[PDB]
Formats: structure tokens, C-alpha cells, sequence
């Protein structure tokens, strides 16, 4: 689900669940313009600024994983079995070939 | 150059005061606070450059330079 | 319902303004100190989706993303305020202005404004005014017995009066300069009046630092240039084809969809 | 569902969106100093389906548009305050809130106090202050903007009209009423004398036109409806086939 | 809106120009002391579609590319400063030039 | 989106390029000095398909396949360098080219461009200089007290002083001849400036190595033939209704395919 919304303290939350970026959970400067790239930089427009400011704040944790290694949990969200937990690690290395 | 677009993110422009002790003597310490002046969203880990601390009378008092402890 | 529809009937409109423009200069050739108006337009805001100049890749920027325009939207009419050729009208009370200045009258509510036409007329009692009966400062008073009335270049009124070889001076003709001469207000009936962006109205002698000069006899027509306006016609009614052409166009797209 | 009328949907979006171009540059025909638009579309991501080799489409989606800086035919307004570009340079206007716009609309005013404003009213940069007694308003090739004074027989120098160029031209950011603002990808804006350093010259008396060609809106509005009705079918024959699935 | 109309446009204006500079000395026939005047023509934009002399190849040069150019502009009206004929109206005030000076 | 009308676009395009060259060989028929355009154009693409000269039945081969050929480009804009007819306007200061030659100016900028028109005047200074205030090079100084300009047809000029039965020489004016005079890149302002399709500027004086003879007095008029202009508008206008016919039928066969 990319349908991405911004709340009034800024943070990027999908469907209630904070998005996790490189630096962790993303929080985005508050009442900002949002630009997401093709490799899941974000970057944040101040109204009434100059296009002149637009400046990075995150990049995007876009993981890659075959229908073989991951599972549904009860919750919805996809996790990676326990064989490809133990073959991949627990946290997924976040692949640069990811476009988006 | 003086034409040019200087975008920073990791500078803050700061006020610092602090309170000249009694019978205070040169090469002596003393604490100060510092607090950010426009549009900063944090000092977390940042570091106080050289700073010449004025008194009433427009005269550098103290020099203040050091790492800021933030509470988190 | 639909974008293209918008855009298109901003421009239509834009277009009808145009073509009244026009219509208005075309109406007036005859008329006396009348200047010809020229609309300017704007488009109108811009949609932004795709920020330019945001990341395109961690490494790259996009160059130059996508903004959808709307549609246009007129700014302002400016008056082409230059010297409308003059004309001998052959009459000792009409009055032309060679340069830049304006002849002030007194409306009937007690304001003061200002007109270019010289068409200059005598109530009864003696007082030049204008053709709509608006007394012309600084209210030259002309008496009864009158021979011939003199408006030199300077503007001196003067009335030689029978059996005395000297003229007898009845006022003085004075000209009133804008800072910005197209920001007058135009009430119509030739008449402008001073608005905060027509600056102040500085009042000058007729021949000094840059007011005109007062020639007796003539009037000053309108500088319409005519051919011009044939041709911006021809221009006005192919881009109001093509505007109707794009309406008529997506009124066939949605036709499919509502097929569908 | 899984099917193709979101690659038809994405389809048309891109015909309006097209359409929507096309529309603003026939409406901004009379706008004087106007840079045509065209939208480039650039397909979606593909998904590849494994054997024991071919890829399957989703549609098409608009990426940028890019405006066309060519240089646009100059008209008459032999007005002494219009002045036009030839060659590639832009007014710098400052806008009431400090920051500095560009413009190429050449059709200026001056204000209540002197100043030389654009029809918006904005100042122009450098800013000029024309006296109150001009007789006439010279501006040169190269900018210098001279005032006649009755009596005195040279005229006197008010300004120089500096001309800011970008490197890239397409990048600035359009605001809205014929200004533009510098970005990152239209950064370093080198303000010059226009005549040098790739600077354009002035023409006075002139204003520069609006770069929009007719033929190619047209044509192009005959293919965005043709297509959008290819695309309409396309969506009216999935919904035939979802139908006839649905009433087994 | 199409460039064509804009080059006839201002070409209209020279020919205007022209008929009002022919009808300004036709009607200052009889005055003297006249200067009649002349109106200069020049070449407006050219539109550089193709650059002449672009290198189109490692070895061959593009001639005279695509210039299209758009209309005239009148340069200036000058008036031509010539000794007008001499006429005789036998009066002590009247006095003519031979030359090329000025009364103040 | 469909082939047929992407070649109807570039023929209506041409014809319009063909038109603009055709306005603007017109607007400039007053321009002295001026030079009359002509467009060429070439094919675009020819899809292979069937490949002409491939084997067919082992011993025989296949002619002519099916090349199925796009639109058409205009190759380039070639500017007809004639004589043009010389006019008689009785000045000292107007100079004709009868040969292949040009005039030598200084931009202020620094580089040097070339010049054909030969109306020139002289600034406050007495330098011979062109009617837009560009400087003629070598550089022609005229006295301040000068009775008479003499510019022979050897580009030698003279100035008769007072008091001086003998005219002296004040300068020398050459012409630029090129290998291709086409190659010249016209900036506008009767100005052209060297590329490198053009060669190099080789200085002549008048009436050696093929430099023209300069005739004072006189001015070049404009080579534009009138008629031919009608003519080609003629055309100019048949050839656009007729691709405008194609792209109408091409929208027909389109619409009756979506129809259905």
C-alpha cells in the first residue's frame, strides 16, 4: 500500500503504521510538500518558500522479497518466515536496485 | 562569493547567556545556556563555536565555546 | 466537470474582451482627444503534482516536472497615451494640445477632472466650458462684448475689445501633468479623474517643463490606428474559432464516456 | 479487479492530461512572452511473469512537461516602455514579499512615485527611477536606460536593465502571472548586461510573443480525442468481458 | 497566433509608416526651409531552427541552415539636410542660406 | 497516433515554414540591402519492410518493396545573393555594391560583422558609422568643417576643405568577399556574422579580386521579385488545403474505426 498521508506532527504513517526509513521511523517537517523518488528520497517543500530550498529529509526502506519468503501475519502485513528469517536475518537489507 | 545560495541544515544561529559571578576571575568557567534564535528544529548534538560573551556595556566579558547537552 | 472545458472558456472570454477592446477603439475614431486601449492577459496559476527540481534519485533531480496550466486571464488595458493627429477646425475656441499635459474642469459635485479634448464652448454667462457644460479651470471669464478671443502658446486668454488697440488679458490656461498618465481613472464623457496610482496631479504653464503647447484652431484626434485594427480583428475571430473548436472538442470526448 | 481497466484508466488520465496542455497553450495565444508546454509520457512499471520471459504492462503515465524557450516573434506597441528580448535573457522582477521572480513579459509601466513596475505592478530589478519631467524614455541595446529633460541637449543616464540568465532554462518554476522562480534545476542565477556573456539584446518599443504554434494544437487535439476514444473502447470492451465472467 | 500573420502584421506597419512619411512631405510642398524625410528599414529575429554552419558530421558542415526570420522594423526617419531651391520675394527681410548652417 | 497523420503534420508544418519564408521575403521588399529566401526540403524516413533486392524464389530477386516512407523536413534556408537594382537618391553618404562585396562593422562587443546596405552617417564624433550606430571599419574619420564627401568607385574617400582646392584622403573603404556568401549567419539589423561554412573574410579593395564597385549615391534595393511571391502564396495555400484534406480524412477512417 503506497497510499501514503502526512499527520500534523509530520510523521509518514501507512494505514496507522509509522513508515520505517534509513534513519528509522520517518517524520517529515511539519505542513510540507511532499516530493517521493524513484529510489524513495523525500524531499520537503516549505510553502511560500522559493523552489530554491527544496532539500532531502529521508529516504524510503524499499526491501526486496519473493513470494517464498515471506508470510501474512494476523494483522495484514507480510513478515519473512522463520527459514528466511534465519537465511536473511531478522532486519531486511534494503536492496538499491528497488525502483519506485 | 557574495552572489551565491548557501542552503545549510546542520547550523543554527544561537543566543547564549550567562551570569558573571561574583569576584569572578580571568580563566575561570562558567555555564551557559543557549538557545536557538530562528526556525531550528533541534540541537541535539551540536557544538557552540567561539562566542564573546557582551556584558551591559558592550564589553566581551567571557569566551564561550563547548558541546550543548540537550535533555531528550 | 472537466479541466480542458475550464481552460477553454477562460479563453473565449479572454477573446471577447478582446474583441470589445477593439469594438470600443473602433467606436471612437471621430471622437476629440480620445486614446486608443490595448488589453494585456495573463495565464492563470499553475497545477503543481510533480514538484521540478525534487529528487528524482537519491543522486538526480527531476528537470523541469509537470505543471498543468489553467486557462488565461486579462491583466489590464492600457491607454496608448501620444499626440493623436491634430486638425484645423478653423474656430478661435477650439484648443489642441501639442505635448503631454491635460486641461482640468469642475464637475457639478465640486471634484475636479481632467480632460485632453479642447472642444471649448461659451455659457451664458461668459464662462468657457467644455461641451458638456463642465466650467474648464481656471474658469476664464469672457465678457459680453467680445471681438475675437486669443489663446496664445503659453496659454494667455486675451479678448480685443472695440476701439482699444491693446487686448484685455481674462485668464490664464494652465495644464495639469501625471507621473504616470495611464493610471487615470476614465469616467468616460472624455473626462479622467486622479487615482493613487496616477500619482498627483502637478499643474504647469503650457510651454514650460513639459507641459504641451496650445494651439488655437485645432483639436486633437484620436490616434486609432484603423488598419491595425482590422487586422487584430481577423486575429481576434480565428482565435475565438480555435477556442470554440477546443470546446466543441471535449463535448465529444465526454460524449464517450457517457456512452460507455 | 486484476484486469486492464486501470491500464485503460491510465490511459485516458494521460489523453486529459495532454489535453489540459493543449488547452493552456491555445488560452495563453495572446500572452505576450509565452513559452509553449508539451507533456512527455513515459510508461509504467512492467511485471514479468517467470517460465518453468514475458513481461506484461500497467499504462502510461505523465512525467514532465517541458516548456519550449525558443525565441518568440516580436510585435509593435510602439509604446517607449515595452521593451523586448532578442536572444535568451530574463527580467528580474521583485515580488511585494522579497523574493525575486523572473519574467520575460516586457510590457512595463511606471508607477505613481517613478519606478519602473511590469502590469502586475511589480518593480523591475535594477530598479529605475524615471523623473517626474522626462520628455522621453530612451532604453539602448545594451540596457542603459537615458531621460531627456526640456533645455538641457544630452539626456541623462537612470539605470542599466540587467538581464538574469540560467544555464538551464526549462528548470524554473512557473508561478503563475508571466514570472518564474529560479530552483535546483535552474540554479545560479548570473545577472548580466545584456549584450555580453550570452546575454540577449533590448529592443524597445517592442514586445515579444507568445511561442505557441496553431497547427500543432490542432492536430494534436484531433489525436488526444481519437485516442481517448480508442481508449473508452478498450474500457467499455473489459467491462463486457468482466460482465459476461460475472453471470456464470 | 501563426508567425506568418505577425511578419505580414508588421510589414503592414512599415507600409504605413512609408505612406505617412510620403504624405507628411507631400503635404509640406510649399513651406520652406523643409527638410523631406526618409524612413529606414531592417531585418528583424531570425529564428535559428538549424544553425547554419552546425556540425551535423565529424566531416561534412550543414550550409545555410533553417533561418526563418520574422518581420521588419523601421530603423529610423531621417530627414535629408539638402540646399532647397533658391526663390526670389525681392524683401530686406527675407534671407536665404547657401550652405549648410543654422539661425539661432 | 496514427502514421498517416504524423506525415499530413510535417507537410502542414513545411507549408507554413514555406509560408514564413514567403512573409518574410515580403515584409523586407523596402529593406535596402536585402536578400530574398528560398526554402528545400527533403524526405524523411523510408521504413524497410520488404527489403528491395532480397531473393526470392532462390533465382529470383524481389524489386522495389515496400519502402513506406514518413514525411518530408526542410533541409535549409538558402538566401539568393543577386544584384539588386540600384536606386538613385542623390546623397553623399549613401554607397551601392554593384559586385560581391560587403561592408566591415565593429560590434561593440568586440567581434566584427558584415553589411551590405550602404546608408551611413557620421556621429558626433565624424566617424562613419551605420544607420544603427554600429562603426564601419577600416575607419572612416571625417573634419568637422567638411564642404563635400567624395567616395570614389575605389573605395577612396575625400573631403574638400575650405580654403583647399585639392581634396584629401581620409581613409579607405574596403570589402569582405567569401568563399560562400551563403554561409553568412544573419543576426538581423542588415547584419551578417562569418561561421565556418562560410569560409573566411578576405579584405579587397574596390575592383580588384572581384570586390564590387562602389557607386555614390546609389543604394541596393531588395532582389524580391513580387509576382513570383503571389504566385508562390498561391501555392503556399493550395499545397496547406490539401494536407489539411488528408489529416480530414484520416480523422474520418479513425473515427468510423472507434465507432464501430
Amino acid at each position: 500500500n503506497g497510499n501514503i498521508q502526512v499527520g500534523p506532527t509530520g510523521q509518514l504513517t501507512i494505514q496507522g503504521h509509522p513508515v520505517i526509513g534509513e534513519g528509522g521511523p520517518i517524520t517529515v517537517p511539519e505542513g510540507s510538500e511532499i516530493t517521493i523518488a524513484a529510489d524513495g528520497t523525500i524531499s520537503a517543500l516549505n510553502p511560500g518558500d522559493p523552489p530554491n530550498t527544496v532539500a532531502p529529509v529521508g529516504r524510503l526502506k524499499l526491501v526486496k522479497a519473493e513470494g517464498n519468503e515471506v508470510q501474512r501475519s494476523d494483522d495484514g502485513l507480510f513478515r519473512l518466515t522463520a527459514e528466511a528469517q534465519a537465511e536473511r536475518g531478522a532486519v531486511l537489507a534494503a536492496d538499491p536496485s528497488i525502483r519506485i | 562569493p557574495t552572489g551565491t545560495n548557501m542552503q545549510l541544515k546542520n547550523v543554527a544561529a544561537v543566543m547564549v547567556t550567562a551570569s558573571y559571578p561574583p569576584f569572578a576571575r580571568q580563566g575561570q568557567t562558567i555555564d551557559v545556556v543557549v538557545s536557538s534564535m530562528g526556525n531550528a528544529k533541534s540541537l541535539r548534538g551540536g557544538t557552540l563555536l567561539m562566542t564573546p560573551l557582551k556584558g551591559v556595556d558592550s564589553q566581551v566579558y567571557a569566551l564561550a565555546q563547548g558541546n550543548i547537552l540537550v535533555g531528550g | 466537470m472537466i479541466s480542458s472545458l475550464w481552460i477553454a472558456k477562460t479563453g473565449l472570454d479572454a477573446q471577447q474582451t478582446n474583441m470589445d477592446v477593439i469594438a470600443n477603439n473602433l467606436a471612437n475614431v471621430s471622437t476629440n482627444g480620445f486614446k486608443r486601449q490595448r488589453a494585456v492577459f495573463e495565464d492563470l496559476l499553475y497545477q503543481t503534482i510533480r514538484q521540478p527540481g525534487a529528487q528524482s534519485s537519491e543522486q538526480t533531480t527531476l528537470p523541469s516536472g509537470l505543471q498543468i496550466g489553467t486557462g488565461v486571464r486579462p491583466v489590464a488595458t492600457e491607454r496608448l497615451h501620444s499626440q493623436g493627429n491634430l486638425s484645423q477646425t478653423n474656430n478661435s475656441k477650439d484648443v489642441a494640445i501639442k505635448g503631454q499635459g491635460f486641461f482640468q474642469v469642475m464637475l457639478p459635485d465640486g471634484t475636479s477632472a481632467y480632460t485632453r479634448d479642447g472642444s471649448f464652448q461659451v455659457d451664458q454667462n461668459g464662462q468657457l466650458v467644455t461641451a458638456g457644460g463642465f466650467q474648464v479651470q481656471p474658469a476664464i471669464t469672457i465678457p459680453a462684448n467680445a471681438l475675437s478671443i486669443t489663446i496664445g502658446r503659453d496659454g494667455v486668454v486675451s479678448v480685443t475689445q472695440q476701439g482699444q488697440a491693446a487686448p484685455v488679458q481674462v485668464g490664464q490656461l494652465n495644464l495639469t501633468t501625471f507621473m504616470n498618465d495611464t493610471g487615470l481613472e476614465s469616467i468616460g464623457e472624455n473626462l479622467y479623474i486622479e487615482t493613487q496610482s496616477s500619482g498627483a496631479p502637478n499643474e504647469s504653464t503650457p510651454g514650460l517643463n513639459g507641459a504641451g503647447l496650445l494651439y488655437q484652431g485645432y483639436v486633437e484626434t484620436s490616434n486609432v490606428n484603423v488598419a491595425e485594427e482590422l487586422v487584430n480583428m481577423i486575429q481576434v475571430q480565428r482565435a475565438y474559432e480555435i477556442n470554440s473548436k477546443a470546446v466543441s472538442t471535449t463535448d465529444q470526448m465526454l460524449q464517450k464516456l457517457t456512452q460507455l
